């Protein structure tokens, strides 16, 4: 394929008009698309088919798994490259397939353990890149599905699972939720994040701890304190469907209550984390959410703010929530 | 933790259970759940069990007394166990040996005091706890170290009681349950009442009684202050028409259901 | 927009609703104290009944008081005999 | 039937104790209810409740209120709802159950928000015994409904409430009213509910709006049968000419008991938002005089 790709490519340089102002005019596409479709993509087909056809006929085995776990984190680099949007669906597919077969054919003397750590902790390895790389090709839906095949892994195993996989499973769907326009459940993440990340490595530093326990008040300082859109509901005949959805969005995270904003600033000056702040944003809930000062809330807060726009270089991941406490602000 | 937070229903709940007994005992043994803020011990939930009363000898049936607590877990899980109550401001030979039992479950255990009557006191709840240690050879002298029990109100227990509130200012200990604007006629004789009071006091501390005038004085002034103040004029745009407002869902509704009878003597045929 | 100017409540209509912040707080526009005004009245009178100590309608109280705990030495024994007897009028309407 | 409900102080105090404690959303919770019943009135002592999901979980408890001499008698069963929305067929097939073991039974429904912004609603109803007429010969059919006659006035009829207690409970009223902290009664005189009013009248809009539907098919289903009526007097017509020269389903209706729930259901809204109505009223124009010395 890669061979295929270049003598498409030199084609383009090899050919440099009422044939192709005609073809404007129904669709548009380069001339690279359309050289690509005779040379190349006959070939990606069969690249496509020669992971497709290996996987299923090496599935559900015990003692050649190292080569299936592999196989998929090879395949998910390959779609990357050549954007199989409409394949990304096939393998979503046949994943599933493995799902169900796992659960019947216990019997087999090469079946597989489910309640054993390691051969699941590769299907987290083989599950997140799917998380990893609908990311890069925007299926957000497929990122979405890939979280929802996630969580029956934790159901499917009985050990609850190792602390690495779990750190950047909470780091991604976290940034999931803020792509998506949440930032209730951006941080209903990170808050579920600061509980998890003090036991894998206790020791660490406080400068580390000055990394993780800043963000959480600024994903609970850039929640907007207006609610949710439920005209757009009343106008569409769908009335309730708020409390619904998130019951699903809430208890598929880990935790099961609906996140809100007077109950979520409030758990987290009740671990002191305050105590573990950069002192330049330590009283923000001083000024925004405690004290009565409606002349002084304009510069005092902003004073805050404008530390943070100094340096997009050393500090770059509070840089999000840039705008979005300003919404604060004005109401 | 050195301050309980009771809730009502518990005594009553003793009554109720003191009232109904084995005749000639004195004592009902019982277990009781709630939950703890290290300076708040909260008390939530009760039930009677029986024991056998002898000398020397109260008998507690530990496969009983494991069991309501297990059918109170089915009603919820999240109710430790903090203490159990017993009965009169006396305390016999009895008392003591029931409280090392439940330390072999093992909280510190959260014990009441609760009366029948002193004669010529009142109801006279105390807090106790036992916690203690040893000489080997004659460990055997202890007390109780009492903490203060407090009650505690949330707003539809607090709004609910007010009805069972006025048992008490009725001859037969009864009142048929209320309608609502003989309620509200009745915050208006809860107002009429409570108005006494303080005009009584205004011609007395308006002549001569003015020693202790400044903490009645300070309070007069903020209530007559605490109300705003509008023209008239804008109060009847307000009124007038939130009257005109409820006297429409008084015809809307009874637009609809002469209309749902009517539909009625329709499909009744 | 015709003097370029704000206006903070002002309008004695508004029923107010459930879901907005309590915030940093003062008193209220008016709006939130023309309304819930009554309660006002009910709140600090009966706070109010405390600062005077009226020394009439305490000895209506302890004479309800003794009233009230010697009811219950007098009436001892005389509901505790029929809820026995309520306790067998349990295992003859049960069989029935 | 029963023509009196009397409470004992400990049903109402541990109702409240499945509201305080166990669901808070807004959760359906149930219990049974215990007493009993000297002759016309039916006496309330106790309740237990059950969780949010049986009878060997009911049975197993009675024995339990056997151990200690306490009244261990069912009577009836409670429920907690919504607003004025308890009317369901599921409670009603469930108390049923309970009018069928004991002659008398009841619902207490404890509706907790209509408590918290105001008067007391414990709604203690009663079955008709025409409508424990209907179920017994289990004739859900508009032909027998007519002459065991079932019209909506003797669709819950309500049985009145009278509250009992001991002295020693009155002792520790007073016992309790004096050591406490002052709890200023103000919560009834409130003054502004526009969604209480809202909701109350959201959810009736859904069920006319379901009364709504069930008429319209009630012109279709006598659109079906005008039609049929005359097409077969039509092979009436068609086939009585034939054999003097020569010498099919109807369908059902919509099925009626949903059109009497409905209105019963709509006669819960109509009882509680006209109480609605002069309550806040009454406390409006208590503040014609409130507002009326001031200048």
């Amino acid at each position: 394929t890669e061979a295929a790709k270049e003598e498409s490519q030199q084609m383009v340089l090899d050919i440099e008009t009422p044939e192709s102002v005609l073809l404007s005019a129904v669709s548009g596409e380069d001339t690279q698309d359309r050289t690509d479709r005779l040379l190349l993509t006959p070939w990606v087909k069969f690249l496509w088919e020669s992971y497709r056809q290996c996987l299923d006929l090496l599935r559900n085995n015990s003692r050649v798994e190292r080569l299936y776990h592999d196989i998929a984190q090879q395949a998910f680099k390959f779609c990357l490259q050549y954007t199989r949007k409409a394949e990304f669906r096939k393998l979503c597919d046949n994943l599933r397939m493995h799902l169900s077969q796992i659960q019947r054919h216990h019997n087999q003397s090469t079946a597989i353990n489910l309640n054993n750590p390691e051969s699941q902790s590769m299907h987290l390895e083989t599950r997140l890149v799917q998380l990893d790389s609908a990311i890069s090709m925007e299926l957000w839906q497929e990122a979405f599905k890939a979280v929802e095949d996630i969580h029956g892994l934790f159901s499917l195993s009985k050990k609850p699972p190792k602390p690495q996989l779990m750190a950047n499973y909470y780091n991604k769907v976290s940034t999931v939720f803020w792509k998506s326009g949440n930032a209730l459940f951006h941080a209903s993440t990170l808050h579920r994040l600061y509980h998890l990340s003090r036991e894998m490595r206790k020791n660490l530093t406080q400068d580390e701890m000055q990394r993780m326990s800043t963000r959480v008040l600024l994903a609970t300082l850039s929640i907007p304190i207006t609610p949710e859109r439920t005209d757009i509901a009343r106008l569409l005949d769908m009335d309730g469907i708020i409390v619904e959805k998130q019951r699903r969005l809430a208890t598929l995270l880990g935790l099961q209550a609906p996140p809100t904003r007077i109950g979520l600033i409030n758990d987290m000056v009740r671990f002191n984390v305050l105590q573990y702040v950069v002192p330049e944003v330590k009283d923000l809930y001083n000024w925004l959410e405690v004290e009565f000062n409606p002349l002084k809330l304009c510069e005092r807060v902003t004073k805050v703010l404008n530390w943070v726009r100094e340096q997009p270089e050393k500090e770059p991941e509070l840089q999000q929530y840039v705008p979005q406490l300003q919404n604060n602000t004005i109401l | 933790g050195r301050v309980v937070r009771l809730h009502p229903v518990i005594l009553a709940s003793i009554v109720d259970s003191y009232e109904r007994r084995n005749e000639g005992a004195a004592r009902v043994i019982g277990t009781l759940l709630g939950t703890v803020d290290k300076h708040s011990v909260e008390v939530t939930n009760c039930f009677s069990v029986p024991h056998n009363e002898s000398e020397d000898e109260v008998a507690v049936d530990m496969e009983f007394a494991k069991n309501m607590y297990e059918l109170h877990k089915k009603v919820s899980p999240n109710e430790l166990i903090l203490g159990w109550y017993a009965t009169g401001h006396d305390i016999t030979e009895h008392s003591v040996l029931i409280h090392e039992y439940y330390s072999r479950e093992a909280p510190n255990p959260i014990h009441l005091t609760v009366d029948t009557s002193l004669q010529n006191g009142r109801m006279s709840i105390k807090a106790y706890v036992s916690t203690l240690m040893g000489v080997p050879g004659r460990t055997m002298g202890v007390m109780f170290t009492p903490l203060t029990v407090k009650y505690a109100y949330y707003d539809t227990e607090r709004i609910g009681v007010d009805l069972i509130m006025k048992t008490c200012f009725s001859p037969n200990r009864v009142i048929g349950l209320s309608s609502d604007l003989q309620q509200v006629g009745g915050a208006s004789a809860r107002i009429q009442d409570a108005l006494s009071t303080v005009l009584q006091y205004a011609e007395d501390v308006l002549s001569g009684k003015v020693s202790a005038d400044n903490t009645v004085g300070r309070f007069l002034m903020s209530l007559v202050n605490q109300v705003p103040k509008i023209v008239p004029d804008d109060f009847e745009t307000m009124l007038n028409s939130n009257i005109n407002d409820l006297l429409m869902v008084t015809y809307l509704a009874n637009l609809t259901q002469s209309q749902i009878a009517l539909n009625e003597k329709l499909v009744n045929l | 927009h015709t003097s370029r100017t704000l206006s903070f409540g002002s309008d004695l209509n508004y029923a107010t609703r459930e879901d907005a912040p309590i915030g940093p707080h003062l008193q209220s526009m008016p709006s939130e104290q023309i309304r819930n005004q009554l309660t006002a009245m009910s709140s600090v009178l009966a706070k109010a009944l405390e600062v005077i100590k009226p020394a009439h309608i305490l000895q209506e109280k302890e004479e309800q008081h003794q009233l009230a705990v010697t009811a219950y030495l007098k009436n001892s024994r005389k509901e505790h005999q029929r809820i026995l007897a309520r306790r067998q009028t349990i295992e003859e309407r049960k069989e029935r | 039937a029963v023509k009196q409900v009397q409470i004992d102080g400990l049903v109402v105090l541990k109702i409240i104790k499945h509201y305080q404690e166990e669901g808070q959303g807004t959760e359906v919770v149930q219990g049974v209810l215990l007493g009993l019943v000297v002759e016309d009135r039916l006496e309330i002592t106790n309740c237990f409740p059950f969780p949010q999901h049986e009878v060997q979980y009911q049975m197993e408890m009675m024995r339990s209120l056997r151990h200690v001499n306490i009244d261990h008698l069912h009577v009836g069963w409670y429920q907690s709802t919504y607003y004025g929305s308890f009317v369901t067929r599921a409670l009603l097939d469930s108390q049923f159950s309970y009018q069928h073991a004991i002659e008398e039974s009841v619902v207490l429904i404890y509706d907790p928000i209509k408590t918290a912004q105001g008067s007391l609603s414990l709604k203690a109803y009663r079955l008709t015994p025409k409508l424990m007429e209907v179920c017994k010969e289990k004739d859900f059919s508009p032909e027998a409904l007519k002459k065991a006659n079932i019209t909506f006035e003797y669709m819950f009829e309500e049985v009145p409430i009278v509250i009992k207690n001991s002295h020693l409970i009155n002792v520790l009223m007073w016992e309790l009213e004096k050591k406490s902290a002052v709890a200023d009664k103000h919560e009834l005189l409130s003054l502004a509910s526009s969604n209480h009013l809202g909701k109350n009248l959201q959810l009736l809009m859904d069920r006319v709006d379901e009364m709504s539907q069930d008429i319209v098919k009630y012109n279709t289903y006598m659109r079906n049968t005008s039609k049929q009526q005359q097409q077969k007097h039509q092979y009436q017509q068609r086939r009585q000419q034939e054999n003097m020269q020569r010498q099919f389903k109807p369908p059902q209706p919509p099925a009626r008991m949903d059109s009497l729930l409905i209105a019963g259901q709509i006669n819960t809204y109509c009882q509680n938002i006209k109480e609605f109505t002069a309550q806040n009223l009454g406390k409006l124009f208590m503040a014609q005089a409130l507002q009326e010395y001031n200048n």
